[PDB]
């Protein structure tokens, strides 16, 4: 249950925590094999820290997403039992908010909204680019209720930066 | 285990080629011919570009006798155009055997 | 940048293989729909006669190796085009060094050795036919690297009927028009379609279309 | 492992149309040259990325633009590099020649196998029946609008029709 | 004197000169005359072959050799290095043709061979190839002419000369060569240049001519060059 | 003499090639490190500002981990290589131990790299000495040094590079504890050290500040000018 | 000084590596190459130094190269080494683009090639390349940039720079006639052509002695182009007319 | 050992010449401390593997022999190790 | 005079057809301390004269159960040769289950020490080894000159001032064969004392004895253990 809702100036994730931040303005949500997921998260976090502090500027959410897709493809390719699904919520200084859906096979896809089916169906029923934070929290609550009928702790990556929001 | 039966067959194709060549020469010519050929190959390989650049290895192919031959390794994947590259000093150290 | 020490190399990459096999196992039971290989399942034929070689490919499957060497193709397509192209380049280099036309024995040896090195994991069931200094030769390449220099040889879909036609209707040292009519008869049996007889002679419902996103980019 | 895309030929105009529902299949491999990767999404993305890497290197070194035939050869080489452990992609290459501006359309294999026609080429899981429908619908000579309708109906029997016209390319997602 | 720098290839002289490469170029300049003229219909690669003795067999090493169906070259300097580089050039051309199914452009082949020579010019343990390649060819309906050096640096040319009296050869080419100059008389111009830079009497077996036009490269037979010599004088 | 090979010794017992690498280090501009309480500073000589130059592209102070940085003196490219490799090592250590590196740790790695490159004739020794400073993790400010020889030494106040003797003697005189009672005091101390080293201040000082729970903060020229104006006011008072 | 220069990996009592210094001298023997940063963009006014009457023009440019969609550079040194160095630049840029799907920031590519050159300087048995490249480009971070690396890998940031022949005079005169934050690409080309006029004393600017490039940003796209023969001729004519007017005013 | 502190600002803790290779093993360094780093590191590694495998204490002679085997490699080092140790255990 | 060009490298012949580096290694072994080796019908005995406060060196070494050696040259190459000998014997007894013959081991060491002399970037092993042993065909006393070529000896001595010991051993070369272990050891001690200056007499802390016998396996005797033999040894 990792529900993400991209918005005008934020990206409200909702983990089941799974929220392993890579750097400022970047938040990666990893789900799958317990051992592989955290190891991959740590590896990518170290790589992005290296890039940040070697170049003086951090990888943008798009660049981080692409690099993570490449690395995840390699990792699955190096060892088959590396079933690791990702959800990279982040904010870009120029681009703005950026949510990124990616399956275990490292198929990156920018997502107006994402989840890792019942949760996605509720988002499909109701979603708007011009959405507010409280509206996204309500959406997450509805998706969680639908999934239960069939946690949701949320953070946002705002232009200010990563924030901790009331757990749902 | 490998990812394919041919994986190791072609990871070490050249190694096996030279091994069989030297075995045959030892059996027929004697000890001197493999020694001489090893010396020439070593001498030509000692001098080339650093590992982080693409060496031509021209004179090595001329000695080997495949300077006018084409194989799938020549065309399929081109080491001259690599997609991931390590640091220069790092790979030179690796080649020297320090790491 | 990091975690890369050994210098680059060239050749086939077998990295995709393991994940590919596991995913095929997954798709086999749920999902299916995996791309397959277009293959040269058609029949090919070839005969050797008095003044050269004649090959048949209903399909074309004939492949230029040298000006005096040609090769039919059966089995898998991409494999056979790549194999024929590589051996053609090798023989072109050999000819450039020689100043002489390449020999059919050289082509047969190259194909045999390369295909045996690949251990028949690439499907190139070929009928190598040409003329050289020695004379007309008709080899029969196999994916695993086995060659037979027979008066007539066939392989493919209807190759057995073509072989029967060759056996019944062949006489030693045919002539030009007789040889290319026997191969046509044998290759015609494989069909039972235009055939590329390669004679290597020694002497020579209005759906609803509602646009949503229309954009232009003047060039 | 879904995804399908086809191409059609016209008069100084060539079309390539893929479907949507959830990944890019129409990557511009040139100013008037596109690609038709169809299959597993991750494989499509990897093939497109590495093909564009090679294409950019080639363009920088040569000083000219990749031609459709040269792009087809490059794609075939790239796919054959991984012959064992094939890429789950069936590139369909459509576009005009940068110099002569002549239509070109082709389809490839999971391992690379050039297949060039001048009427239409289809790729994907349901490619055979789609190509049959195109045959039932295809005609010799098109204008940019007539070409657009033909490929669109064939795909439907949304569709992102990229009619590559030397004057200018047009894109439309139908239904 | 600066002899320590003269001997070593991997050292820069105090002024900043690579003396070993300079000596390789001196070897090139001490080679047999070779004149290449880029005409309008095609190009010419004429040289002064050193097979003037009656014993020297004609069907043997050729000064001008083809790399592809549409590319050929001539050299001035060391024959062995020339032949090895020709083998490498053919290998590279076949690689390009198998990768792209396209004829290797002359410029690309020149780049590849020049980089190969730069490889041995850079590292210590080998010597620069004491030979310069006058590579010609024809692409996209256009004649081409290039000049490679042991340093690995290469330049495009309209008409250039090599070997002995090569500066005089280039002066003569500048005197005679015209931009509109067509083939079948650019051959005459090359013949006259080699005569200006000749030692002995001009015979069809004392020269080796190879032209590359729309059709492609082709080493001229003794009969053809004999006819051209007869037309010249 | 025996100064034409890193391998060979001398009857004195000297490897003159490494001492020449140290001489090249001395050629470099001055770098001044002060180890205070909840503060560490790396004053660097910025005399050759020149014109039409970017101070952002060329700097001596660079970070190695989140809690450690360094400043060097000598061959700029060698220092660049060492800095990049040190960053790689720090991130690898954080990967495998999950906790931030210690200043001593990265100093050890840099010294080990210099020792690796001083082993053989083929590889020349890196001609830069690094003043590596930061906080261990528990909150212990650290100052260290490295040399091409390949050994490291912790320090309380150290100056390297151009005019190192005068600056380090000034630090010997004035380091004390009352000059590290506050971060401003350490900044003034390093600025005065470089004033003894380089003629001008503010525009000729590339100063860096790193507090207990703060990252590398390279002070802007206006702030260093304010600090040196404070030093001048203090001098006028006395 | 006849010692510690046999190898690149050997120091002197003063702590000097004479081999890289001789490589820089070889650079000095090269042809003049200018690079001037400007508000609108950045230019590379190089000296063609291709003045033979039997020389062809079958290439994009001799001095000026293109690295990627966002970068271009000039060369002043040994041509043979510069070719492989530019190939390495292109390859590195494409590697970064493939991995991150974003154009390589100029400083990163400059530093990678400097690592290449200083690695060849570091290890014995390898000759320092002896090529100085004049990089230009644009990126999201620092906008337009102007960099300059040397054989030893030492690279610096610049507003106006020169490498090759009469580099010191060119740089001094640039800083004598350069304004920081005010120069537009127009005035940048004017200053570049003035410097080339007053440095290249071998001959007057004939518009084939000169090879000027331009790198601007139109529609958020880095437009790397080279001044046409007409454009450089216009630059030369404008500079010469302004100089004649100034001489007339002086009287 | 007479540890030499070059300046009053130097930390004597970092210039220590006497080190610990194991609980029951100790040595004092004198000379090229940089190579002594490698020497004592080898000794520490050897005694650690001994404790790991045989769960006992390496003899002083055995650990000094191992680190000597490290030191024998010169002409690894390309020059003789320029430091001496006094393995007092 | 003219040999400076050709006396620095081991892979270069001099105009007089000589490799002076090998001769310099043979001088290095000479500069080492004197040791003695001799065998009886049933025993092979090694006696070595060691170098004040601080312990001495181990000239006598137990390289294998039935093979022992005495060192008279460089310590490093001696250690490497001892390691190689021990490895060879261990491998023989492990795989072939055979006590490695002493002569075979000596031939292996000869080849090992021949390698560097003809190879560049290396120096000849500057050590002389008196290898004692016993197997199959009785005791085996050998001598491996640092120049690869070696010799088999009924009695031998090598080192500094070793010529006196060699002369004394020659005086009684035939007696050693018909001698008891004790008498053989005393003869060895007298040979060692020949090398000592006339003033000095053998003590217990300057003598180590390596003894391998028919039933006995090689053992090194310390001051206390060598005292028995020194007690009774005629002046």
């Amino acid at each position: 249950y990792l529900i993400g809702i991209q918005g005008p100036d934020y990206v409200l994730v909702a983990s089941d925590d799974k929220m392993f931040k890579m750097s400022e303005k970047i938040l990666l949500l990893c789900v799958g094999e317990a051992g592989d997921t955290v190891q991959f998260a740590e590896y990518i976090q170290k790589n992005v820290q290296l890039y940040k502090m070697r170049n003086g500027y951090e990888l943008s959410p798009t660049a981080a997403a692409n690099f993570t897709r490449r690395n995840l493809a390699d990792c699955l390719r190096s060892r088959t039992p590396y079933h690791v699904n990702l959800l990279l919520a982040g904010y870009d200084e120029h681009e703005g908010p950026a949510l990124y859906y990616m399956d275990y096979l490292a198929a990156l896809a920018k997502a107006p909204f994402a989840a890792h089916f019942l949760t996605l169906s509720i988002l499909d029923r109701y979603y708007t680019p011009t959405i507010s934070r409280e509206r996204a929290v309500e959406l997450l609550r509805k998706c969680l209720e639908e999934l239960q009928k069939r946690t949701f702790s949320v953070r946002i990556i705002d232009k200010n930066g990563i924030h901790d929001l009331d757990n749902i | 285990l490998p990812s394919h039966p041919l994986e190791l067959s072609e990871k070490n194709f050249q190694l096996n080629q030279d091994k069989m060549n030297f075995s045959t020469l030892r059996n027929i010519q004697g000890l001197f011919a493999p020694l001489k050929l090893q010396m020439e190959f070593k001498a030509v390989q000692q001098v080339q570009r650093l590992p982080f650049l693409s060496s031509s290895n021209l004179s090595l192919d001329v000695l080997r006798g495949n300077d006018e031959t084409i194989g799938f390794e020549d065309i399929l994947n081109d080491p001259s155009q690599s997609e991931v590259m390590g640091e220069p000093h790092l790979m030179v150290e690796y080649k020297l055997g320090l790491l | 940048a990091v975690s890369v020490y050994a210098p680059p190399v060239g050749g086939f990459s077998f990295d995709n293989c393991r994940r590919n096999a596991v995913l095929e196992a997954d798709f086999a039971k749920r999902g299916y729909k995996l791309p397959k290989v277009r293959k040269t399942g058609t029949t090919i034929a070839g005969v050797v006669y008095k003044d050269g070689i004649v090959l048949g490919a209903d399909t074309s499957k004939i492949h230029f190796i040298s000006p005096n060497i040609y090769c039919c193709g059966a089995g898998t397509a991409a494999d056979t085009d790549m194999t024929t192209q590589l051996i053609s380049s090798n023989l072109e280099l050999h000819s450039l060094s020689t100043g002489r036309l390449p020999r059919v024995v050289t082509a047969n040896r190259m194909l045999k050795q390369m295909l045996f090195r690949y251990q028949g994991y690439i499907g190139a069931a070929l009928v190598l036919g040409g003329v050289d200094v020695t004379g007309p030769h008709l080899y029969s390449i196999y994916p695993h690297g086995s060659t037979d220099k027979l008066p007539y040889v066939t392989m493919g879909s209807g190759s057995l009927a073509a072989m029967a036609v060759f056996e019944d209707k062949f006489r030693p040292d045919m002539e030009e028009e007789e040889a290319k009519n026997l191969v046509s008869e044998a290759i015609a049996a494989g069909i039972f379609s235009n055939i590329d007889l390669c004679v290597i002679s020694k002497n020579k419902e209005k759906g609803t279309t509602a646009v949503l996103t229309e954009k232009i980019t003047p060039l | 492992n879904g995804g399908a895309v086809m191409a059609m030929k016209g008069k100084n105009c060539v079309a390539i149309a893929a479907d949507r529902r959830d990944f890019q299949k129409i990557f511009p491999m040139g100013d008037r040259l596109y690609i038709g990767l169809a299959g597993l999404a991750t494989d499509v993305q990897t093939v497109a990325q590495r093909l564009k890497f090679r294409l950019n290197l080639y363009e920088l070194k040569e000083g000219r633009q990749i031609k459709p035939y040269t792009l087809m050869s490059m794609v075939a080489n790239l796919l054959y590099e991984k012959r064992f452990g094939p890429y789950y992609t069936e590139p369909v290459i459509a576009g005009l020649d940068p110099k002569t501006f002549k239509p070109f359309i082709c389809s490839l294999d999971l391992i690379g196998c050039p297949m060039v026609t001048d009427d239409f080429v289809v790729s994907g899981t349901c490619a055979e029946q789609m190509y049959g429908m195109c045959e039932s619908l295809w005609e010799p000579n098109m204008d940019p609008d007539h070409l657009f309708e033909t490929i669109s109906q064939a795909m439907l029997n949304g569709v992102i029709v990229h009619i590559i016209e030397k004057d200018k390319i047009t894109t439309r997602t139908l239904k | 004197a600066e002899r320590g720098y003269s001997f070593s290839l991997t050292t820069f002289s105090p002024s900043g000169k690579l003396v070993q490469i300079e000596y390789a170029l001196a070897a090139v300049a001490g080679g047999a005359p070779s004149v290449g003229i880029k005409a309008a219909n095609g190009v010419v690669l004429a040289t002064e072959k050193k097979q003037k003795s009656i014993l020297y067999d004609e069907r043997s090493v050729h000064k001008v050799e083809p790399i592809t169906k549409h590319i050929g070259l001539v050299y001035s300097g060391m024959g062995p290095d020339y032949r090895v580089l020709v083998h490498r050039a053919r290998k590279l051309a076949q690689q390009y043709y198998l990768v792209y199914q396209e004829p290797i452009p002359t410029a690309q082949l020149v780049q590849r061979v020049a980089s190969v020579m730069q490889e041995y010019t850079q590292s210590g343990g080998v010597r620069p190839f004491g030979v310069s390649l006058l590579i010609c060819g024809w692409n996209e309906g256009r004649p081409y002419l290039f000049q490679s050096d042991p340093s690995g640096a290469y330049f495009a040319w309209k008409a250039t000369a090599m070997g002995k009296n090569y500066v005089n050869g280039k002066t003569f080419l500048e005197k005679r060569y015209n931009e509109d100059l067509e083939l079948e008389d650019a051959i005459h111009t090359a013949i006259l240049t080699l005569k200006e830079s000749f030692e002995g009497q001009m015979t069809e077996d004392n020269i080796e001519v190879g032209i590359c036009n729309e059709a492609g490269f082709r080493r001229l037979t003794p009969t053809e060059v004999k006819d051209y010599l007869a037309a010249i004088a | 003499s025996y100064d034409r090979a890193i391998t060979v010794f001398s009857p004195d017992g000297h490897l003159f090639q490494v001492e020449y690498a140290q001489e090249a280090v001395k050629k470099g501009s001055t770098a001044v490190g002060v180890r205070g309480r909840d503060i560490v500073v790396l004053g660097v000589e910025k005399k050759s500002v020149a014109k039409l130059q970017d101070e952002r592209t060329v700097r001596k102070i660079c970070a190695l981990d989140d809690n450690v940085c360094m400043a060097f003196a000598g061959l700029t490219a060698d220092a660049r290589i060492v800095i990049n490799r040190a960053r790689v090592e720090c991130q690898s250590h954080r990967l495998t131990v999950e906790d931030p590196v210690t200043v001593e740790y990265i100093t050890r790695y840099i010294a080990s790299l210099k020792q690796r490159y001083t082993q053989s004739n083929g590889r020349r020794p890196f001609g830069i000495s690094a003043l590596i400073v930061g906080f261990d993790f528990d909150g212990t400010p650290r100052l260290y040094q490295t040399d091409p020889s390949g050994t490291y030494h912790a320090w309380k106040a150290n100056a390297i590079g151009r005019g190192a003797k005068s600056v380090r003697e000034f630090l010997e005189k004035n380091y004390t504890d009352e000059a590290i009672e506050t971060d401003d005091l350490t900044i003034k101390l390093v600025i005065k050290a470089l004033l003894e080293v380089v003629q001008s201040g503010g525009k000729n000082i590339e100063l860096a500040v790193m507090r207990r729970d703060q990252s590398l903060k390279i002070l802007n020229p206006e702030e260093i000018e304010k600090y040196v104006a404070e030093i001048e006011k203090e001098k006028e008072e006395n | 000084s006849r010692r510690y220069d046999s190898r690149t990996t050997i120091f002197s009592p003063e702590g000097r590596l004479y081999q890289v210094e001789y490589a820089m001298e070889a650079i000095g023997h090269a042809g003049t190459c200018l690079g001037i940063l400007a508000n609108d963009g950045v230019l590379l006014a190089a000296e063609r130094r291709n003045i033979h009457k039997l020389l062809d023009e079958v290439f994009f440019s001799e001095k000026i190269y293109k690295l990627n969609e966002d970068m271009a550079c000039s060369v002043a040194g040994i041509t043979s080494d510069a070719n492989v160095l530019t190939n390495e630049l292109r390859l590195i840029a494409q590697r970064y683009l493939l991995q991150y799907q974003e154009p390589i920031p100029c400083e990163q590519l400059v530093t990678a090639l400097c690592d290449i050159k200083q690695a060849y300087t570091q290890f014995g048995g390898k000759r320092p390349f002896g090529v100085s490249l004049l990089y230009i480009g644009w990126d999201k971070h620092y906008g337009f940039q102007l960099y300059q690396s040397d054989p030893s890998g030492n690279y610096g940031g610049w507003k106006a720079t020169c490498i090759g022949n009469n580099s010191a005079a060119a740089v001094s005169m640039l800083k004598q006639d350069y304004k920081e934050g005010e120069m537009t690409l127009k005035s940048a080309l004017a200053l570049a052509i003035k410097v080339l006029n007053k440095t290249m004393d071998v001959s007057k600017l004939s518009a084939e002695k000169v090879e000027i490039a331009t790198l601007t940003r139109e529609n958020g796209k880095t437009v790397i182009r080279v001044l046409k023969q007409k454009e450089v001729e216009q630059l030369i004519k404008k500079h010469e007319e302004e100089e004649a007017k100034a001489e007339r005013e002086k009287k | 050992v007479e540890k030499r502190i070059t300046s009053p600002l130097m930390e004597p803790s970092s210039i220590e010449k006497i080190v610990e290779i194991d609980a029951h093993i100790g040595c004092a360094m004198s000379g090229l401390i940089a190579d002594a780093k490698t020497l004592i590191d080898k000794a520490r590694v050897e005694t650690q593997n001994h404790w790991f495998t045989y769960n006992e204490t390496m003899t002083v002679e055995s650990v000094t022999q191992a680190v000597s085997n490290l030191a024998l490699q010169f002409g690894a080092m390309s020059r003789p190790f320029g430091v001496a140790l006094l393995f007092g255990g | 005079m003219f040999r400076n060009q050709y006396d620095n490298d081991v892979t270069v012949w001099s105009p007089q057809g000589r490799i002076h580096q090998i001769e310099y290694a043979m001088e290095a072994v000479k500069q080492g301390s004197a040791t003695v080796g001799l065998k009886s019908k049933t025993h092979a005995v090694l006696v070595a004269l060691k170098r004040e406060l601080a312990a001495h060196q181990k000239k006598i070494l137990h390289v294998d159960n039935h093979i022992g050696i005495s060192i008279a040259g460089l310590t490093a190459d001696a250690r490497l040769l001892c390691n190689f000998m021990r490895q060879e014997c261990l491998d023989s007894r492990f795989v072939f289950d055979r006590p490695l013959p002493v002569s075979r081991l000596v031939s292996l060491i000869g080849s090992k020490t021949q390698i560097p002399t003809q190879r560049y970037g290396r120096r000849p092993y500057g050590v002389g080894l008196l290898i004692a042993g016993y197997d199959d065909m009785g005791p085996h006393i050998f001598q491996t000159c640092p120049s690869a070529n070696y010799f088999d000896c009924r009695a031998m001595s090598i080192g500094a001032r070793s010529q006196s010991a060699r002369t004394y051993l020659e005086r009684h070369m035939s007696e050693f064969m018909e001698c008891n272990l004790n008498e053989l050891v005393k003869h060895g001690l007298r040979a060692l004392r020949e090398t000592l200056p006339a003033e000095q007499d053998l003590t217990t802390k300057n003598v180590s004895i390596g003894i391998v016998g028919k039933d006995l396996e090689f053992t090194i005797y310390d001051d206390d253990d060598v005292s028995p033999f020194l007690e009774g040894l005629e002046e």
